[PDB]
């Protein structure tokens, strides 16, 4: 709502950003198979469609609205073109909303900063991130939430364009786990998931997750 | 404080009171009521050597004409409204508008502006001068109040005209229009003057014949 | 418009004509396919005017996907069907005609047939909306046996089609028969 | 706190409502008396400019009467509200409005504006009354922010409390048939006396000026 | 209009935090989720209290308790019920408890964001039944609905939040869970969705049935 | 569509036909013209099926929801006001039988929305054929068993006698304490 | 069908027969064409049953709103005029206003299809069966009659109207709106 | 916004005065044979396309209106004025009398934020050229000769120094070129001015070709 | 600031609600409404030229229902008119007269919406509500400017409240019209007046007769 800063900045959006950096960390990775997205959490990862899923940070209670809106947009686009929505357009939709709120309104801006990733065929597997500001950028890897730079810069210092899902997910977990603790995330709350083509098949109680819990046998 | 949507602990509204602190900057205009005639003079302030001074007088209908003295924009809006309303009147009823119905209507508009918070009070006060049968002079304070008058003067140094009004009965010499107009030009003292009553409706003798009439105060 | 829905012991079968002819029944198209899959256990077979068919199946595509994503459970047929009845009823004019057929496990088989206003019949057995429906109820009322293997039920529903199509001018070429079991789906073309 | 028509004070008083009582406390008196043979509302407006006319009293029907005190504009507008109300009721119910229901209607009207944060409450208390042989005289006074109350005669305006010593002789005030006026003219030590009595034919009427003479010439 | 709540320099919404403080300052209720049922209870002289229970029937299945402002509970309960009905008209079946919890969460969301309104003053418990299983969701004033095997909402529940676990030890049967609820809660109200879908409040006589 | 219902010595007893029809060919072997608006009040509509499923849905939920919103059992006449007001806004007759603080009330509701309380009622094609046998044998305060056999008799007559009516019957005894439905009276 | 009303020595005496013939076949015989808009005033009605009943409920709640908004019972003339202005706004019914008022102890308004006239020193008759009785009753008329005497005129005029008008009903209901308090009357039948 | 000052002047609109002082100057002179209309063209940056930006415009075919203050608010008022003063002629040929076009623009200018601009509308409609300055305040006034921009602060006197009604529009052109060349830093050229004219006969609005102004100087 | 508007405290507790309750609690018009065995009494003190004959707090909103009201008077006449509107809409929609609590859903919710919505001020009025229920048990409810359908076998409102709860308890140990009404009129004496029972006609709600005021007061 609030006007520009005398230096040239926005108070409100800086505040909501301050809010989303305090959220528990979410992360993202791209490989050949499909995007895999981590979590510090209760699902804290939701599907937009089959081909698209988003992994959120921020005041998630207000994110609930952008998940609902998101789904309305994707289904509306399918409604209008008989084609499931390309990820990039969906991100354009949500960021069109967010910019609708930061500018005119008198309503406070959304407190949510969330990832979104998915496979439009036209452009291969996609990954994106959003801000209350309404700025979105594509990515190969991300680590939004607390220790954004601290968890990013490990991958940034240790990452490559292609990996197996089976090897890549662990490399999500090196950041994701060593940051909190070496074992804690798979000792405690956690939620990695991916799109092979559709759903996030890995489950924290799933035996596949034992490999995550087994990263340490590899790690030490 | 600082909005007309609330009263002062005194019990006064300030915003509407500020409207007179607007009107005092405006140039004086004066009016006289002969038993069958009304004469209304203005004073056209000249912003430059090359400006032609604005006309305070207007002409809302056949026998109705007005002389707003406040901020010009509100004044023109009241004129466009009063004219559109008289024409709506005739267009409905094949009949001339009642003068007092009009005054009551425009005054309703003032109050509608001075009550609502979002709309500012007018910075102008009309001095209507007309008749549907017998001559009249109404004044509208920048609020819902309006008063009928025998003689009225208002704006800048109207104070001279006000104190002077006591020196003559409004109709101490009503019977002749020239007596009337000479009372008008005395009471007020290019500059404007206008006449309305009986046979001739509203009229603005701003002709050079008026220029001739000017010397008559000193003739 | 010609659609069928036989039921079976451990199966349901649905079928149709594949012609979408125009005025004076000239066959403008022979590959038109009214049957659709709203879900692995849920199908709809539309009939009547084809415009209203694509618009209707389109809106279902919308609202069902929307509900399945909004609520994790794959939608139960009673929900899709009662909601369907709710959908048509909002306006008669929207479909100048349409005669939906809803079919699928729920693993008790569920076969229901709406009217175009949304009048609905939740049948325990076969139901047959379509321009050739009288021939359909006619053959299938007597040909039907309570429970059969998917192939005998297949030849059965196929005999109702093979019978009806040869009595109606508007009946199509082919047959998008679609026997199914909870774990499997078997579509076929019959001539 | 005092800055809102709506926000309550820490002690639950509404200062912004409370100021309207000041407005009305300073503004011109407008006694309405009741005889045991009628009702006589009156006004003493205290506003050469015309002196001949400035009536405060006005009716909603030829029988019901209104009088006020406070800002002229707001009250004139409420009089418009009452005219439209009496006439609405006459369009629906083919009869003249009982005074009671009209009084409650204006209670709601005046009450509404208090609740709105932008909206400014009216600044004018309103007497409304009627008298018939069967419809016995009653004088409802409406203080702004609701609570209209029936009365045997209430003085309102600037000096009302010092007149209440006179109105409190309401035994003597009820004693009168048509001479309560003559009592009032000394009692008070522009003006608008009126009529709703049997001689009035119960229809409202400005008191006749040659009937006004006996009062003024009485002392 | 104007969202009366706005962000802190510190990033928090202070207002909703206030409402959180009011709920914390307001009256207790329990929820416990038996393997084969769910029980919700609360600590509830002229006043005929029999008309007044924090417990409320949203459907034959779903029942709820708020902690905060009772009129706020009234309006939320009203919109909620009207949603269970709006759904049961939109489709042929009873609402899933998770879906109703989501719609209540959105309704709570809007006022927390939408202009001119004070945010809701109360928490919610929502025991229920569905084809999935016997459910219990607490709804936060923020819009943060959350699953619980058990929960607490009202005053002095910091110490009291940690008595509820013991029923899951070996008391998953309803009749034994009852003690977990009342003894943890140690007037009163209890609504229980049992092995049957319909739920019903236990009378004070049946409250004495477990008082022995 | 016959639909016949009749008051007994303490409970309304409704009974109705079970066979939908498209006009020429039958389009159903069975249908539900005995919808359950509440435990001690039901409706038995006759007319277009579509409009019937509609207004009975909207009615059932207006009544169940309103019952949740207030203490009182949704006494029978409120359903009649809601329904008749809905039809008045604008094609489906109804016959509703419920039991309450008053008597076992029964109402009949015309397509234009007109309402009437009735001792016994029928609607549809079979109505005539049901008014014939129903009226002849009726007596106020019958033993409910007399309702049990009679209403089935008048229904069977209003079945056999119309081309537009046929199939199996179902009947229910709406006691105030409880409905007592049976799916096939036949 | 028939609705009638004659004022006795003091109060009104309204009457009607119930039949509610439906499509030239009797449907809801022994209904109640006469109404309690209030105890002070009763309102006979005839025309379409649906439009009448809805209008009846509507004027009812206006009558009660007026009833409590001013604690005096609403004058029946106002009930008449509100029904006037209401039915003016297509809707269709004809009807009869009788009742007691302290303002005017006994009157009898009569609303046409749209606009309403009175008959203070007369009688009001309407419906298909009216036309038989307009002439018969307007002969037997005299203003002096007490209820014991005018009860006969009402009763008989109903009987003749019912004799030779097919729509006209069987059982008939009458109300003796006494000038004083309660005015009740019980259903009765002859032929 | 419209919170009246205790002094009695409207606050807002009186704050909005200064916006015209930001204006680069222009001098409109009604004359017996037309309306001359000069303005600074030296406003230009070196690299903006040369002389590709006009202060002076054309509301209608026979109206030309130099603008003060913010370029944007002026572009808007000219937009709506073009629309309206065209819409006036919707079937009947006569274009709006200048006084009433300007009366429109002002009567709108009265009532967001008050406009930061002042206009100097001119044209021939009645037998005689018109020259109407519109103050941001909505006050509307017909000068015989007048100037706008902050340079009009002292340059106005120069008009008083020379303005006789009796001039060939060419004489008037010399005059306005005098007064406006005086306030410029650059020696005047066609890049320093964007002069326009409406003749008493031709009545047509016409920006001068640069060759012309280069010729007179 | 939080106090100037209907918003939460830093402590999490609403302000302006407490202030509206101070409006009621400093209104100083105490009123005792006690249920009677198969009946129910509602009494209030009826508190110049003013008419006691006019004054009352008790008011019926249908035949079966009557609600004493206390607080800001304009809000009271408004909440009563709202109440009557409410019963008329329920009757019109459903054909049943509202049970007293059913009228309290409307009273309490309409009174509530003010609380969230910051603009329109919180309700300044409160009072009992009495009526025979569909259940033959008489029903006595209450409401607060903060939403509350309440519920009582006995209640008090105004300047006195829980001060007289313990006082009421003494009648509660002794709690027919004789037996119950004396409890009420005494409860005014315990801590003219106007008494109102639903049990005159057992379903119809009417204020008890003026002639029969004294006999209980003198017994
Ligand atoms: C009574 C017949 S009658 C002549 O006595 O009034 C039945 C009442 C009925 C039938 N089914 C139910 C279910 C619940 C309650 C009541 C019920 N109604 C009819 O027989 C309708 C005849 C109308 C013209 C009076 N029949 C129908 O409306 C058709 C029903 C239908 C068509 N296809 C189906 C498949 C499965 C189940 C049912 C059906 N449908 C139509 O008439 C089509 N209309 C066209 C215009 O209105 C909306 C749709």
């Amino acid at each position: 709502t609030t006007t520009f800063s005398p230096e040239g900045r926005l108070y409100q959006v800086e505040y909501a950003l301050e809010a989303i950096n305090n959220a528990s960390i979410t992360i993202g990775l791209i490989t050949k198979d499909g995007v895999i997205l981590g979590a510090d959490k209760y699902e804290k990862i939701y599907k937009i469609d089959k081909h698209i899923f988003c992994g959120v940070a921020g005041l998630n209670a207000d994110a609930n609205i952008l998940i609902n809106q998101s789904r309305l947009y994707a289904q509306r686009y399918l409604y209008n073109y008989n084609e499931v929505q390309p990820v990039s357009q969906l991100v354009v939709q949500i960021c069109d909303i967010k910019q609708s709120y930061t500018q005119y309104g008198g309503l406070r801006p959304y407190g949510v900063s969330f990832l979104i990733g998915g496979y439009d065929t036209k452009d291969g597997y996609q990954l994106y991130h959003t801000d209350p500001s309404g700025n979105y950028s594509g990515w190969f890897a991300t680590a939004i939430g607390t220790n954004n730079l601290t968890a990013s810069s490990v991958l940034k210092q240790e990452w490559k364009n292609d990996m197996t899902l089976e090897e890549g997910l662990l490399l999500a977990l090196k950041t994701l786990a060593k940051s909190t603790d070496t074992e804690i995330p798979k000792s405690e709350k956690i939620e990695l998931a991916y799109l092979t083509n559709k759903d996030g098949e890995v489950y924290q109680k799933y035996l596949t997750e034992k490999e995550i819990e087994e990263l340490i046998k590899l790690y030490t | 404080d600082t909005d007309n949507i609330i009263y002062s602990p005194e019990g006064r509204l300030y915003q509407v009171e500020y409207a007179s602190e607007a009107i005092k900057q405006g140039t004086c205009a004066v009016a006289i009521k002969s038993k069958d005639y009304v004469v209304v003079s203005g004073l056209k302030k000249c912003i430059s050597k090359l400006s032609f001074p604005q006309e305070k007088i207007f002409k809302i209908d056949d026998y109705i004409g007005i002389s707003m003295s406040g901020i010009t924009s509100d004044a023109k809006v009241l004129t466009k409204f009063m004219q559109n309303e008289c024409l709506s009147h005739k267009f409905l009823y094949n009949e001339n508008i009642n003068i007092e119905s009009l005054v009551r209507s425009v005054a309703d508009k003032y109050q509608k502006n001075t009550q609502k918070s979002s709309k500012r009070a007018f910075g102008v006060g009309l001095m209507i001068a007309a008749y549907h049968n017998e001559p009249c002079i109404f004044e509208t304070r920048p609020n819902g109040s309006y008063f009928e008058y025998d003689a009225l003067s208002f704006g800048a140094r109207s104070h001279a005209s006000k104190t002077y009004l006591e020196k003559n009965l409004h109709l101490f010499e009503e019977c002749s229009l020239e007596e009337l107009i000479l009372h008008c030009l005395k009471a007020l003292k290019n500059t404007a003057l206008a006449v309305v009553g009986k046979n001739h409706p509203w009229q603005e003798i701003s002709s050079l014949q008026l220029e001739e009439y000017l010397s008559k105060v000193k003739m | 418009g010609c659609v069928l829905g036989m039921s079976g012991s451990n199966c349901v079968a649905i079928a149709c004509d594949l012609r979408l002819g125009a005025n004076t029944f000239t066959t403008v198209s022979t590959k038109f396919s009214k049957i659709f899959k709203m879900n692995n256990n849920v199908y709809v077979g539309l009939s009547g005017l084809a415009t209203d068919i694509q618009t209707l199946y389109e809106i279902l595509r919308y609202r069902v996907n929307l509900y399945e994503v909004r609520q994790d459970a794959e939608m139960d047929v009673e929900c899709f069907a009662n909601m369907l009845s709710s959908i048509l009823y909002s306006n008669r004019f929207s479909p100048y005609f349409v005669n939906p057929i809803v079919v699928g496990f729920k693993y008790e088989p569920y076969l229901t047939a709406y009217d175009l206003i949304g009048a609905k019949c939740e049948t325990r057995d076969f139901v047959v909306n379509g321009v050739t429906s009288e021939q359909l109820f006619g053959m299938c009322e007597s040909l039907y046996v309570k429970d059969q293997d998917e192939n005998g039920l297949f030849e059965t529903i196929s005999q109702c089609l093979l019978s009806a199509l040869d009595r109606d001018c508007i009946s199509g070429w082919g047959a998008e028969v679609l026997v199914l079991t909870p774990e499997k789906i078997i579509k076929k073309k019959l001539k | 706190y005092d800055l809102s028509v709506s926000t309550f004070s820490p002690d639950g008083r509404l200062y912004q409502v409370e100021y309207i009582y000041k407005s009305i406390n300073n503004n011109n008196t407008a006694l309405c008396l009741e005889c045991k043979d009628g009702i006589i509302c009156c006004c003493i407006n205290s506003n050469m400019i015309k002196k001949n006319s400035y009536n405060r009293i006005y009716h909603v029907n030829n029988n019901i009467i209104i009088t006020y005190s406070g800002f002229d504009g707001d009250a004139r507008n409420i009089i418009d509200r009452a005219r439209s109300e009496a006439n609405t009721y006459y369009y629906n119910f083919h009869t003249n409005i009982p005074l009671h229901i009209l009084v409650n209607r204006i209670s709601l009207y005046i009450h509404a504006y208090t609740l709105y944060w932008h909206m400014r409450p009216f600044a004018a208390s309103i007497i409304i009354s009627s008298f018939n042989e069967k419809d016995k005289g009653d004088i409802y006074c409406i203080e702004p922010n609701g609570a209209c109350y029936k009365y045997s005669g209430i003085v309102i305006g600037k000096n009302k409390e010092m007149f209440k010593t006179e109105i409190e002789k309401k035994d003597y005030k009820d004693i009168n048939v048509r001479d309560a006026i003559e009592d009032i003219y000394k009692f008070i030590l522009l003006v608008n006396f009126s009529w709703i009595c049997k001689e009035s034919s119960y229809e409202f009427q400005n008191i006749h000026e040659e009937i006004l003479t006996p009062a003024l010439n009485k002392a | 209009s104007f969202s009366l709540t706005t962000f802190s320099p510190t990033g928090k919404l202070v207002q909703i935090e206030y409402a959180l403080n009011r709920v914390s300052s307001s009256s207790p209720a329990l929820g416990i989720r038996a393997k084969n049922g769910v029980i919700i209870a609360t600590e509830k002289e002229l006043i005929e209290e029999n008309s007044i229970f924090k417990i409320q029937q949203i459907s034959e299945h779903i029942g709820i308790v708020y902690a905060g402002m009772p009129g706020d509970f009234r309006v939320l309960l009203k919109r909620a019920r009207k949603e269970a009905i709006r759904y049961s008209l939109q489709y042929g079946s009873e609402i899933l408890v998770k879906e109703l919890v989501k719609i209540i969460a959105s309704i709570v969301q809007e006022f927390t964001q939408t202009g001119g309104v004070r945010p809701f003053g109360l928490s919610l418990l929502i025991c229920g039944v569905d084809v999935y299983g016997y459910h219990l969701y607490q709804i936060d004033p923020s819009g943060c609905y959350f699953n619980w095997m058990a929960t607490c909402v009202g005053k002095d529940y910091q110490n009291n939040m940690s008595f509820l676990e013991k029923r899951y030890n070996k008391d998953i049967e309803i009749e034994d869970a009852i003690h977990t609820a009342i003894l943890t809660l140690k007037n009163i109200e209890i609504g229980v969705a049992y092995d049957n879908k319909p739920f019903k409040i236990l009378t004070q006589n049946e409250i004495k049935d477990y008082l022995i | 569509t016959t639909i016949c219902g009749l008051v007994c010595q303490n409970a309304v007893i409704l009974g109705a036909d079970t066979r939908a029809t498209e006009g020429p060919i039958v389009a159903d072997k069975n249908c539900s013209k005995l919808h359950y608006i509440s435990k001690n009040i039901w409706c038995a509509g006759a007319g277009v099926a579509g409009d019937l499923e509609h207004t009975t849905l909207w009615l059932q939920h207006n009544v169940e929801l309103h019952r949740l919103n207030t203490n009182t059992q949704p006494r029978v006449s409120m359903c009649v006001s809601r329904l008749t007001q809905e039809l008045f806004k604008y094609v489906c007759a109804i016959v509703l039988g419920g039991v309450d603080v008053n008597g076992p009330q029964l109402y009949g509701i015309h397509p234009h929305g007109s309402s009437c309380l009735l001792p016994f009622t029928a609607l549809g094609s079979g109505s005539l054929n049901a008014m014939a046998v129903l009226e002849a044998k009726y007596r106020d305060n019958m033993t409910i068993e007399e309702g049990k056999n009679l209403v089935c008799e008048a229904i069977c007559a209003g079945i056999f006698n119309d081309l537009g009516s046929g199939g199996n019957v179902d009947i229910c005894v709406i006691t105030k304490d409880s409905y007592q439905h049976i799916r096939p009276y036949k | 069908t028939t609705i009638i009303g004659i004022i006795y020595d003091n109060g009104v005496m309204l009457a009607c027969d119930s039949r509610t013939s439906s499509g030239t076949f009797i449907s809801n015989k022994c209904s109640r064409k006469i109404n309690r808009i209030n105890e002070n005033l009763y309102v006979c009605r005839s025309g379409a049953s649906a439009h009448s009943q809805k209008i009846i409920e509507i004027i009812k709640h206006y009558c009660v709103s007026m009833k409590n908004e001013n604690r005096k019972k609403g004058r029946f003339h106002e009930g008449e005029t509100i029904y006037d202005e209401t039915t003016y706004d297509f809707l269709s019914c004809a009807l009869i206003f009788g009742g007691y008022d302290k303002i005017k102890k006994q009157q009898l308004y009569a609303v046409n299809l749209n606009g309403s006239i009175i008959e203070k020193h007369d009688f009001a008759v309407s419906g298909s069966g009216s036309i038989y009785i307009q002439s018969y009753l307007q002969d037997k008329y005299k203003k002096f009659m007490t209820k014991k005497e005018c009860f006969n005129l009402i009763l008989n005029c109903v009987k003749y109207a019912m004799h030779n008008d097919n729509s006209s009903g069987g059982l008939i209901r009458i109300v003796n709106i006494t000038k004083s308090f309660v005015e009740e009357f019980t259903v009765v039948n002859t032929q | 916004v419209n919170t009246f000052s205790p002094e009695g002047r409207l606050f807002q609109v009186e704050y909005a005065l200064g916006a015209i002082k930001l204006g680069s100057t222009a001098v409109g002179i009604c004359v017996n044979d037309g309306v001359i209309l000069a303005s600074e063209r030296r406003i230009s940056s070196t690299l903006i396309e040369k002389d590709s930006v006009e202060k002076l415009l054309s509301i209608d075919d026979h109206i030309g209106c130099a603008m003060s203050g913010l370029m944007a608010d002026a572009r808007t008022l000219i937009d709506y004025a073009r629309v309206e003063c065209n819409h006036y002629k919707f079937i009947y040929n006569e274009n709006i009398n200048i006084k009433s076009c300007v009366e429109l623009i002002s009567e709108l200018a009265l009532d967001s934020r008050p406009f930061g601009v002042a206009l100097l509308i001119g044209g021939v409609d009645k037998n005689g050229p018109c020259l109407w300055y519109t103050e941001p305040s909505g006050t509307n006034t017909r000068f015989s000769a007048a100037s706008i921009g902050s340079a009009q602060e002292g340059a106005e006197l120069l008009l008083q120094e020379n303005y006789k009604k009796d001039m060939t529009f060419e004489q008037a052109e010399i005059l306005a070129l005098t007064v406006l060349r005086q306030v410029m830093e650059d020696k005047l050229s066609t890049s320093n001015v964007e002069i326009c004219a409406i003749k008493k006969s031709d009545q047509t609005f016409y920006k001068y070709n640069t060759d012309d102004i280069s010729r007179i100087i | 600031y939080d106090r100037h508007l209907t918003i939460f405290s830093p402590d999490g507790n609403l302000y302006q609600i407490e202030y509206a309750i101070k409006a009621v609690k400093n209104t100083n018009i105490t009123s005792v409404g006690v249920k009677g065995e198969n009946c129910a009494v509602i009494i209030s003190q009826k508190k110049k030229l003013l008419d006691y004959n006019n004054i009352t707090n008790i008011y019926n909103i249908t035949d079966e229902i009557g609600c004493s009201m206390v607080g800001m008077p304009g809000d009271c006449l408004s909440m009563v008119y709202k109440a009557r509107s409410e019963a008329s809409e329920f009757l019109y929609s459903n054909g049943y007269n509202v049970n007293a609590e059913t009228l309290c859903r409307n009273i309490c919710d309409k009174i509530q919406v003010y609380t969230q919505h910051a603009y329109m001020r919180l309700h300044a009025c409160s009072g009992m509500i009495i009526g025979i229920d569909e259940n033959n048990k008489p029903e006595l409810f209450k409401f607060d400017p903060s939403g509350f359908c309440a519920g009582y076998r006995a209640c008090v409102i105004g300047n006195k409240e829980q001060e007289s709860i313990s006082v009421l308890e003494r009648l509660l140990e002794k709690r027919d019209i004789r037996n119950t009404t004396i409890l009420a009129i005494e409860a005014l004496q315990t801590i003219e007046i106007e008494v109102a029972i639903v049990s005159t006609k057992n379903r119809n709600f009417t204020q008890i007769s003026e002639k029969e005021i004294d006999n209980y007061l003198t017994y």
